[PDB]
């Protein structure tokens, strides 16, 4: 229960503000079409996982 | 060369003026419907606009293709426009004012010293009429010719927020505008406007005469009012959201009163003093043409 | 390279002067809190004719990401028109429109 | 148990067939939607023309979302500074007027 | 060889925003 | 034979582009491109950076 | 004036005759379509600048 509270606290006090990181504009012909559709011009090099 | 329709170029589907409304396309007239006003204790009164100086800037030839449409629209509507009072563009504009010039105004909005057969362009007589007045925008900075940056906004208010009886009377209460709105409604509106091909509007404003001209003034009043609205947001002293129920109402206090604010702000595009000189001169010329 | 008014007035009639002229199109806006300037920068010398007759392109930066800076110049179309050869072998531009 | 489970059995049963008990990720994990006019996250509209349900309104997790960002660091500029100029004579100061 | 198991979670890469001196726009 | 001409490869022009840069302007989003397309297009994109 | 003359002289006496230099035939699928249209089978590795 305590942990949930602290989760709830830490989110209540999350003062983070995103700035764009290093990014890339792949030249499109270099991407497979399935990924070219998903991609929107640019993206962070730290793409993450989906 | 595009022939000019008896109703003006603005009749063409090529020149339709439209704005996204929370992203969906809509005529400016159906945006201005959303606007509602709260009067205050102060009162706008429109004293007569001083007549514009006859003196056009000298028609010096300049290298390259001047992008005059983009110049004007950015000076009036764009975010943080720069070099708005730079003289070369309006010098080429005055070159368009000449009785038999080689220069041409593309429908693209560029000026080409070449006859340039490949690119379609406005009828030279029409742009002669139009440049003969709007080249004066180059006078906007010179101290002799600076327009009243303050009083002219009264007219803006009257032509935008003014009720038909107030527009007849010439005196209206200073108003506080408000409308149901979205995240960056004013910035997005200025984006939607800065893309407008206004030279069709201005060339039609100057070239047409008589019944066709008056019919142009009625058919396009909402357009003129939207440009006026973007300027009003640029000069409004204060702009704020008000959370009424789940809806968020943008609130611009006050319409028709230039605060002369120059520092940037999130809500709206902002005029540096050079943009004030420019916009004021533009309003001088446009309101003079509009009232005739 | 600098130039007194005195030298502009008293230089031999036949000699080539070498003036410099700024293109201040690419000067970024002042910070919101930079101290106000009471002083007034002033200028005396100007060209009488267009300079930058050699110019092909200018201001290759973005004004506001998508918008074009005032005074920027795109290259003339002719720089980019590989045409063809005329039957005698002279260079030609592409036909404009038809035919 | 395995309320946390998103995917399972990422192998092939017989090259093409799916193993019994394998789980594909929920569609919501993959629905980068858009923002509502007030700025809340939404899922994509389902069919037409119904408006997209806000992501916080329902219990599914979603790992593709639209975050707003500054294009560059905003603390980069010079700090504001002022010219305070205190009064000539303390006795002349008008603290009145309420 | 004996059959084995392993684990992986996605890593944090959050960093304080970089200070650049160059500017994208006029 | 007389040397009536001067055989060459990859000829000089009579006119060249010359460019002045303001080094402080620089786009933040690096533009990856195909290595082949980078070797055709690439002297140009450097000169008109 | 002298310089123009010498320009005019140097062009009047330009006896250069081009021979094809080292060249490349990019495999097309390896080029972005905008460049694939501009390209005509082959090109000098010293592409120059346009």
């Amino acid at each position: 229960v305590s942990g949930l509270l602290m989760v709830l606290f830490k989110v209540m006090t999350d003062n983070r503000l995103v700035i764009v990181g290093e990014t890339t504009t792949p030249m499109s012909n270099t991407l497979s079409t399935v990924v070219n559709n998903v991609l929107r011009t640019t993206y962070h090099n730290n793409v993450g996982v989906n | 060369m595009l022939q000019q329709p008896t109703g003006g170029y603005t009749t063409l589907e090529q020149f339709a003026f439209t704005i996204r409304n929370d992203g969906t396309n809509a005529t400016p007239t159906q945006f201005l419907q959303l606007l509602s006003y709260e009067a205050t204790e102060n009162e706008l009164v429109k004293k007569t606009i001083p007549t514009p100086e006859t003196h056009l800037p000298s028609a010096r030839n300049v290298p390259g293709n001047v992008y005059i449409e983009d110049a004007i629209t950015q000076a009036l509507f764009g975010i943080s426009a720069q070099n708005v009072n730079a003289h070369g563009y309006f010098s080429r504009l005055s070159a368009l004012a000449l009785p038999n010039t080689s220069a041409r105004l593309g429908l693209d909005g560029v000026i080409y010293n070449s006859e340039t057969i490949n690119i379609p362009f406005y009828d030279p007589a029409a742009v002669a009429n139009f440049a003969a007045t709007y080249a004066k925008l180059g006078n906007a900075s010179t101290p002799r010719y600076r327009a009243d940056m303050i009083d002219i906004y009264a007219h803006v208010g009257l032509e935008l927020a003014g009720t038909d009886a107030e527009r007849a009377a010439g005196v209206m209460p200073v108003k506080r505008a408000k409308f149901d709105s979205w995240e960056g409604s004013l910035i997005s509106l200025s984006r939607d406007v800065v893309n407008w091909k206004i030279l069709a509007f201005l060339i039609d404003l100057c070239s047409l005469e008589g019944e066709a001209l008056r019919a142009f003034k009625t058919r396009n009043r909402d357009v003129f009012r939207m440009m006026l609205f973007i300027m009003s947001t640029a000069v409004a002293a204060n702009v704020v959201n008000r959370k009424v129920t789940k809806r968020v109402d943008r609130v611009l206090e006050y319409i028709g009163v230039n605060s002369m604010r120059t520092a940037g702000r999130t809500a709206t595009i902002t005029y540096d003093l050079s943009r004030h000189e420019f916009a004021a001169k533009f309003l001088q010329l446009t309101f003079t043409r509009w009232n005739a | 390279q600098h130039v007194d008014a005195e030298s502009i007035m008293t230089a031999p009639k036949g000699k080539l002067f070498h003036l410099q002229f700024m293109d201040g199109l690419l000067r970024p806006e002042p910070s919101a809190f930079d101290p106000p300037a009471s002083g007034e920068d002033m200028r005396l010398i100007y060209p009488l004719q267009p300079i930058s007759v050699a110019r092909s392109m200018r201001a290759i930066v973005n004004h506001n990401e998508v918008d074009r800076p005032r005074g920027a110049v795109a290259p003339s179309s002719y720089e980019m028109d590989t045409g063809t050869l005329s039957r005698n072998g002279d260079l030609l531009y592409s036909p404009v429109a038809n035919g | 148990i395995s309320v946390a489970r998103s995917m399972r059995a990422i192998v092939n049963h017989n090259e093409v067939d799916r193993p019994r008990g394998a789980v594909a990720p929920s569609s919501y994990e993959m629905d980068t939607g858009t923002l509502s006019r007030n700025g809340d996250l939404l899922y994509s509209p389902v069919a037409n023309g119904q408006v997209g349900i806000p992501k916080l309104e329902v219990d599914h997790i979603s790992f593709s979302n639209v975050v707003s960002m500054m294009t560059a660091n905003i603390r980069t500029g010079d700090d504001m500074a002022v010219e305070r100029v205190n009064p000539d004579d303390v006795r002349a100061i008008n603290i009145r007027n309420a | 060889k004996i059959a084995t198991a392993s684990s992986a979670r996605q890593a944090d890469v959050e960093k304080p925003a970089d200070v650049t001196f160059t500017i994208e726009n006029v | 034979l007389s040397d009536d001409f001067k055989q060459i490869s990859d000829p000089k022009g009579y006119l060249t582009y010359s460019v002045k840069y303001e080094d402080q302007f620089t786009k933040k989003d690096k533009l990856r491109a195909s290595e082949a397309d980078d070797r055709i297009v690439g002297p140009t994109v450097n000169l008109f950076k």
